[PDB]
């Protein structure tokens, strides 16, 4: 709104008395320029400094370290993480265990032996149609279901959707070796 | 004035243009006539009397 | 009526479209305001009959294109416009000249808004619906389970200003 | 999650279609078109909210026909394909939730949308359980995969095996106390009620600030160029001008601040829906109170609703 | 976790016990009263 | 300026109050004297000079 927005020229221009009104402008409007900056700058500082938490705990969480928690080191279970500078930031290598092959196969809460209800101690009970396995819920390994594998608890009525197989024993055949 | 690409082009300050929407300009139907409405001239001075 | 044009009544003046309604002013009542105290309905000083002041058709002007190594052909949208105040496909947020609307659903590239979205495919612009991603209908049951018979290491790229 | 869309014309605003009040406007520089950068900022800004947390999946998951899910009753939280397929709940957190160049975008992700967004994350927590989050979804029966989510909390499988019944009765009972307590309480979503209603305060406030003199003889431009001459309205307009920029500047200001808030808001959701939906986190309380089991999602206008079930 | 809770108010400050500034700033509208909303509104967040 | 009720509702613009507190006014002691005191008044300025 002034008359120029070089400062010489209205020094130049109008008068002492008359140059103060002019001036002035230019100060309000130069310094509402600054307010809106700075207002800006510490509003994207509020942005950076979110993302610098996030970094420093996808830092300090991800690499230093493992963590459980899901989609936070990438896409997939975290195994590990390598970190690359980058001008004013940082990018992270997330290392992740991506289950790609999969096949379908039928399972059970647990197996009866004896009457007792056997459960997965860790792992899952698997079938391929003709034989019962165990595994683990994130790969494909069909192991003997025996005793150490299992866990003994309650009895084969009370679970739902329960299954007959034979658990290995250890102690038989050496016992009877 | 062209196209809308080349509005595109001087709205982003790049003559490469990616794949996306740019807001260009603004769309502003103008007035098409001033319509004046009052009402009617009623009670009238006696200067005709 | 029904036209975008500049008024000058009894006491208030402005621009918007003149446009009849259903409301009904007390016969005292001249002039109608909204909740934050602007003019949105008026009654006629000549004659007797309510009048809602539907504002100018007014919004942004966003060009939909691909790449420039792509194609040159655009498309433009008049956001909160309808088509009958600018083959041409009215959408929720404008109306949207250039783009032939494909009823099959695509992934979206070029995110317009209210679900609609487009891309260049065989050729010239299209607009479709958002698609959410790929159907999977999961084999679910009380016996059945999938376990995974091999992996593959992913490197993610995750940018962290 | 997300804010309403709302991009202000700085013109429009400050010049009712005025010519002399632009060619006065245009004296002060970029003011106008960096209000403008800034709520357009925000708009693309509210989409990525909704991205990052409803879009998290790049498959749309299905259950399956039969309705046989161990004893869990979904029927209250699956999508109602008589119905914009919501559920239940839904239905009760859509109800339950209340001119001058100011342009109200739509979000790029409409309701019906976020519903299809959120059955998906449902359907996989209920068939591929935490699979589907971390990779390819492996379907996995709903009674395994909360055994594991029991040894995850350090309680053996043989607890729901054992009791199962009981779980079913809790869960389907707990979900029918939620349906109740949405119904009868309106201050349950007070939250989101809080973030719409601030939107709207600060819209029609600035709205308001129209009528404001802010020093000038009146409020309206066309006043002040029939009342006063071209050299003396120029004076007059700029504090209209002056005062109505730095309403703007004042709108702008708050509107990046509360997007602050609900970006920080959206990141804190969308690490609940990125872990404790997709999967299951050994964060104490962050799924609220109790060891955590599961969250499925629930959409709401303009946000998210979290159901975590909790040991 | 919590900030000193302070409450200016926007007459007060502006104009210290005078009508004649109030009726000055009563024609600026809503900048003093959004002002009051803000200042009130983080007292109630730093009790949150 | 009936009562603190109704000081609510022109401070919330809302007929129906809901449950909490709410800032309506601001208490400000009027002023009880006029007080205006000055120096002696010993001599008077020779404005006829």
């Amino acid at each position: 709104g002034a008359i120029s927005s070089v400062l010489n020229d209205i020094l130049s221009r109008l008068d002492p008395p008359e140059a103060e009104v002019q001036i002035d402008r230019l100060i309000t409007g130069r310094l509402q320029s600054l307010q809106t900056y700075v207002t800006q700058q510490l509003i994207r500082a509020a942005e950076i400094r979110a993302s610098a938490n996030l970094a420093a705990t996808k830092m300090s969480e991800c690499v230093l370290g493992q963590s459980k928690r899901v989609d936070f080191c990438g896409k997939g279970y975290h195994l590990m993480s390598f970190p690359q500078s980058a001008p004013h930031g940082v990018v992270f290598l997330h290392v992740t265990y991506v289950p790609a092959q999969e096949k379908n196969f039928t399972t059970a809460p647990a197996i009866c032996h004896d009457g007792k209800a056997h459960f997965p101690r860790e792992g899952v009970f698997v079938s391929n149609g003709t034989h019962w396995f165990v595994t683990q819920r994130n790969f494909y390994e069909p192991q003997i279901i025996t005793t150490d594998n299992t866990f003994v608890s309650g009895n084969c009525d009370v679970v739902i959707g329960i299954v007959n197989n034979t658990v290995y024993d250890p102690l038989q055949p050496e016992l009877d070796s | 004035a062209l196209d809308p690409l080349s509005e595109t082009k001087c709205t982003l300050k790049s003559f490469t243009v990616e794949k996306g929407i740019y807001q260009t300009s603004n769309f502003r139907v103008q007035p098409t006539e001033s319509i004046v409405r009052f009402p009617n001239i009623t009670n009238l001075c006696p200067f005709g009397e | 009526k029904n036209k975008c044009v500049n008024f000058n009544f009894n006491g208030l003046t402005g621009t918007g479209v003149l446009t009849e309604s259903n409301k009904k002013f007390l016969p005292f009542q001249q002039f109608g305001r909204d909740i934050a105290d602007t003019t949105d309905a008026v009654r006629d000083p000549q004659t007797l009959e309510i009048l809602d002041i539907t504002p100018c058709s007014f919004g942004g002007v966003s060009v939909i294109t691909p790449g420039t190594n792509t194609s040159n052909q655009v498309a433009v949208l008049y956001q909160d416009v309808n088509c009958t105040e600018v083959n041409v496909f009215q959408t929720r947020a404008g109306c949207l000249i250039g783009a032939e609307h494909v009823n099959n659903s695509y992934e979206c590239d070029i995110p317009i808004g209210a679900g609609i979205c487009a891309s260049y495919q065989t050729q010239s612009i299209i607009a479709y619906t958002m698609s959410l991603g790929a159907e999977n209908s999961v084999a679910y049951s009380n016996n059945s389970i999938a376990i995974p018979t091999n992996f593959t290491i992913s490197v993610t790229t995750e940018i962290l200003p | 999650v997300s804010m309403t869309k709302t991009s202000v014309d700085c013109t429009m605003y400050i010049c009712g279609d005025s010519t002399e009040c632009s060619n006065l406007l245009l004296q002060y520089g970029s003011f106008c078109t960096q209000l403008n950068r800034a709520l357009t900022g925000i708009a693309v800004e509210q989409d990525k909210n909704t991205q990052e947390v409803f879009a998290q999946v790049k498959q749309i998951y299905k259950t399956p026909p039969i309705k046989d899910f161990g004893g869990f009753n979904f029927s209250q939280i699956l999508p109602d394909p008589s119905k914009s397929k919501r559920s239940f709940i839904e239905d009760l957190l859509f109800n339950k939730v209340t001119f001058n160049g100011l342009t109200v975008l739509p979000p790029l992700l409409t309701d019906e949308m976020i519903a299809q967004y959120t059955s998906a994350l449902l359907a996989g927590t209920i068939t591929s359980g935490w699979t589907f989050g971390a990779g390819a979804a492996l379907q996995i029966p709903f009674a395994m995969q909360m055994a594991y989510r029991f040894n995850g909390i350090g309680v053996t499988q043989n607890v729901l095996y054992e009791n199962q019944k009981l779980i079913a009765n809790q869960f389907n009972s707990a979900i029918g106390k939620i349906q109740d307590s949405l119904s009868s309480t309106a201050s349950a979503l007070g939250k989101l009620q809080d973030v719409v209603n601030q939107n709207a305060q600060a819209l029609n406030t600035l709205v308001k600030q129209l009528s404001s003199n802010f020093g000038a003889i009146s409020s309206v431009l066309n006043d002040i160029l029939s009342r006063l001459d071209p050299p003396e309205a120029e004076v007059q307009i700029d504090r209209l001008i002056t005062g109505r920029l730095q309403s703007l500047q004042t709108y702008v200001t708050q509107q990046l601040i509360r997007a602050a808030e609900i970006r920080a808001s959206a990141n804190l959701a969308a690490t609940k829906m990125s872990e404790c939906v997709l999967g299951q986190s050994k964060r104490v309380d962050f799924c609220g109170k109790g060891y955590h089991l599961m969250s499925f999602p629930q959409s709401a206008p303009h946000g998210v609703v979290f159901l975590h079930v909790t040991y």
